[PDB]
């Protein structure tokens, strides 16, 4: 079984489900700020 | 149309923000920034105007200023839907100095195209003006953005404001009881302890990008919105960032296929960022608007206004039940 673990820097992009567009975008390098 | 420009703009802006602070979290809304600038371009003329539209990544040969503002109008009409478990709202406002004369055309275009409210502000009482704008934003972002405006020149003539509030629930929520303190690697040898949420045996859109050394997964929200997560391999972030292009996003989304995931771990966190976008905008070609040659005569009929500063405040909350994201952009405009 595959495991996806977000325990290192990642990108999060909030997009509409049926449209190629970007509402919000973030790079989380440190979740503790 | 507008979507294509927005994605291009989003990635261009992103790369500039990273260059400014390569070690910090990046949090922003292309939409909030684009909207505020397009709103401002309503009163711009000649080169000032051209630069803004070109800076917003619009192909002025394939689209006209008229089409652009229409796209923003429809966009605003569409977005404002805070009901079906998903709350999404966006508002525009202009705080203008008491007794400053604005062209009727500008005010009308602002109301019908940007749904902008207009508030007469006494910019001479800086402390009062600040609170008014900040309270408007606080109200609009349900309490998330509290201090968008930290200071104002006593020479401020007006401030354009845009805010976006988003609150959605995961289609597949995380059980708080499965959240445990675990390591988040800042670097290969350094880490912090954070609440790591988890989900077991879930089928979601997935794509392992072997070419770019990253994994892409999509976690849908209840409504017409999803969160795309891109996990670069250890030390591959910069490589992925160098490839953040509209064609890359499209390729990723088109390559997504449903796959059974044994386990998924995602940190629970609340982060915020404060930005002075002057440097970034200048780097994107928006220059004249900030100089003595600023041509914003479409606002009052005379070239007596220039942008002094564009700020952006962002907040992101990711937790078991869903996500809350708030953004706000302000364009401070002074006398020229």
């Amino acid at each position: 079984g595959t495991i996806v673990r977000f325990n290192r820097p990642f990108l999060m992009i909030i997009v509409p489900t049926d449209t190629q567009n970007i509402f919000f975008m973030s790079k989380v390098t440190n979740p503790k700020q | 149309g507008l979507a294509s420009a927005n994605v291009d703009f989003a990635f261009s802006l992103y790369k500039q923000l990273v260059l400014k602070a390569p070690d910090k979290n990046v949090i922003f809304s292309p939409l909030s920034i684009s909207t505020a600038l397009a709103f401002l371009s309503l009163g711009a003329h000649n080169t000032t105007l051209t630069e803004i539209l070109k800076g917003l990544k619009f192909n002025l040969t394939e689209t006209s200023e008229a089409e652009i503002h229409q796209s923003f109008q429809h966009l605003l009409r569409t977005l404002n839907q805070s009901s079906d478990e998903l709350q999404l709202s966006m508002g525009n406002a202009m705080f203008v100095k008491e007794q400053l004369s604005l062209l009727d055309r500008f005010t009308e275009d602002a109301k019908r195209l940007y749904g902008s409210e207009a508030f007469a502000t006494d910019f001479q009482d800086s402390a009062a003006a600040k609170k008014l704008i900040n309270d408007y934003v606080k109200n609009g972002t349900r309490g998330k953005i509290t201090d968008l405006i930290k200071d104002l020149d006593s020479q401020t003539m007006m401030v354009l404001v845009n805010y976006i509030f988003f609150k959605a629930k995961w289609e597949m929520p995380f059980d708080p009881q499965d959240t445990h303190q675990s390591r988040f690697y800042l670097s290969k040898k350094k880490w912090v302890m954070v609440p790591m949420m988890s989900l077991h045996h879930l089928t979601i859109p997935y794509f392992r990008d072997e070419e770019l050394s990253c994994t892409v997964v999509e976690l849908k929200y209840t409504g017409n919105a999803s969160a795309l997560f891109i996990l670069p391999d250890q030390d591959k972030m910069e490589e992925v960032e160098a490839m953040l292009l509209p064609e890359t996003l499209k390729r990723w989304r088109d390559s997504l296929e449903f796959r059974e995931i044994g386990e998924l771990y995602l940190p629970k966190f609340s982060i915020s960022r404060d930005y002075n976008l002057n440097d970034i905008l200048l780097q994107l070609g928006i220059e004249e608007a900030f100089t003595s040659k600023a041509d914003l005569s479409g606002i009052t009929g005379a070239r007596n206004l220039a942008v002094s500063q564009v700020v952006h405040k962002a907040v992101l909350d990711v937790f078991e039940e869903g996500t809350e994201a708030s953004r706000a952009t302000a364009v401070k405009i002074t006398l020229l």
